[PDB]
């Protein structure tokens, strides 16, 4: 991530993240609402530093100074560079919103009141074909990811001397290349769970509840279309294992 | 320190994310309750031995049936939730929950764990159950769902008072290092 998003939500919450003075002018009702879509912007930002971990610690690492067969690195992060794409897109639109929401003067003090279209343009359209065709692909080629990185880790020195090196940081506990995978996965099932909890306190602008409702339903028909389209890969499985199904 | 991976199963409506919360964080959330949880590897000692456990929720995945299993490989140790404040969550416990950690998580040992124990002699839960000829959950019906399903061990807390918190973590470990 960089610096400037990083202070701007280094915070637990938006009511700590804000000046007490500008937090005093509003309801309390503002307040939860603030406070959840702090933390979908908060945990988005978090979820792209994971991709931009995988592209450019491992990954590019890995083709910079290993000897690895090709399709090896491919294998290990699928999808990669699609995934970096959809969601680094989707962020800028959420931070263009809040720093087009900031008073003159500030850097830190923000009240989004329109968060609902912005998620139903994401989870509608083409942005959604391309969420869900790549999660597809994502999801069905994670155990496969997991298998090679436990062999390659088994069996080659090289690989493993890398792993430990950068991911010894203290910045990097929560982010092995297992971690990573099984973060991404989870990522699309947080949304509903953060959009509802938007709902609740967006009740006081009723065009805001009705885009909230409408955003809630685009995401579960994407999260139902993924799951129906997830059939894990396995290394070396047989056509009759497959067609046995 | 060696690392182990944990994960927390249950309803929806459990309490699984509050616990990882309340366990992983410094200070209790008192401005501010997350909504989710991310992962967490937190440094455990018990019995003397130095443990990186890796911590992982399945909140969002109870409806989807196809991603939900992707959060079990490797995992070492399972804490199976239920809300004492609801006789509906433990009765998903044996035909549900239990049937598909055993088949993903073949050996590996499932702590039973009672959530939100302080709500057993909260009057407003209370009467909000007798309207559906229920009461929380009692200790005895906890014990006698772990001894059925096979469970490694039967605990309570309550991520609102921090009360067994620690303990019931602390035992994950001890499970997932034999
Ligand atoms: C591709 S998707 O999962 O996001 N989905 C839902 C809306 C329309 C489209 C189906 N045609």
């Amino acid at each position: 991530s960089m610096e400037m998003d990083e202070k701007d939500f280094a915070a637990d919450s938006w009511s700590l993240a804000v000046d007490s003075s500008f937090l005093q002018q509003h309801k309390k009702e503002v307040m939860k609402q603030q406070d959840v879509i702090y933390e979908l912007i908060q945990t988005e930002l978090h979820h792209v530093r994971t991709l931009k971990i995988m592209t450019r610690l491992f990954r590019t690492g890995m083709l910079e100074e290993l000897h690895l067969e090709p399709g090896v690195v491919q294998g290990l992060f699928p999808c990669v560079d699609e995934l970096s794409d959809i969601h680094t897109r989707f962020l800028s639109q959420l931070l263009e919103r809040r720093r087009q929401a900031l008073c003159p003067g500030s850097t830190r003090n923000f009240v989004i009141h329109r968060l609902g279209d912005l998620l139903i343009s994401q989870f509608s359209g083409p942005s959604a074909e391309q969420m869900c065709k790549t999660y597809s692909e994502f999801c069905s080629r994670h155990s496969k990811a997991l298998k090679l990185y436990k062999e390659l880790y088994a069996r080659d020195k090289r690989f493993q001397q890398f792993i430990r090196k950068v991911t010894r940081p203290a910045v990097l506990k929560r982010h092995g290349v297992q971690e990573c995978i099984l973060l991404v996965t989870q990522r699309i099932t947080k949304y509903p769970l953060l959009i509802s909890r938007i709902l609740q306190h967006s009740h006081g602008i009723e065009e805001e509840r009705q885009d909230l409702t409408t955003a809630l339903g685009l995401v579960k028909e994407l999260l139902s279309n993924v799951d129906e389209g997830i059939y894990q890969l396995e290394k070396g499985a047989r056509l009759q294992e497959i067609y046995n199904r | 320190a060696i690392r182990k991976k944990l994960v927390i199963v249950g309803d929806g409506a459990c309490g699984k994310t509050c616990l990882l919360i309340v366990f992983s964080k410094d200070q209790f959330p008192e401005v501010y309750v997350p909504t989710v949880f991310e992962n967490y590897v937190a440094d455990i000692e018990v019995d003397g031995k130095q443990v990186e456990l890796a911590l992982w929720d399945t909140a969002g995945q109870e409806d989807y049936d196809r991603l939900r299993p992707l959060s079990y490989p490797d995992t070492d140790v399972i804490l199976m939730c239920f809300s004492i404040d609801s006789p509906d969550s433990l009765e998903n416990i044996p035909e549900k929950w239990t049937p598909e950690v055993k088949h993903f998580c073949p050996n590996v040992p499932i702590i039973l764990v009672g959530n939100k124990k302080d709500l057993r002699n909260d009057e407003h839960t209370r009467r909000e159950l007798a309207k559906m000829k229920q009461e929380p959950v009692k200790p005895e019906e906890g014990r006698d769902m772990a001894n059925r399903i096979g469970a490694f061990g039967y605990m309570e807390c309550s991520a609102k008072t921090k009360d067994g918190v620690r303990e019931v973590f602390e035992m994950a470990t001890r499970a997932a290092l034999q």
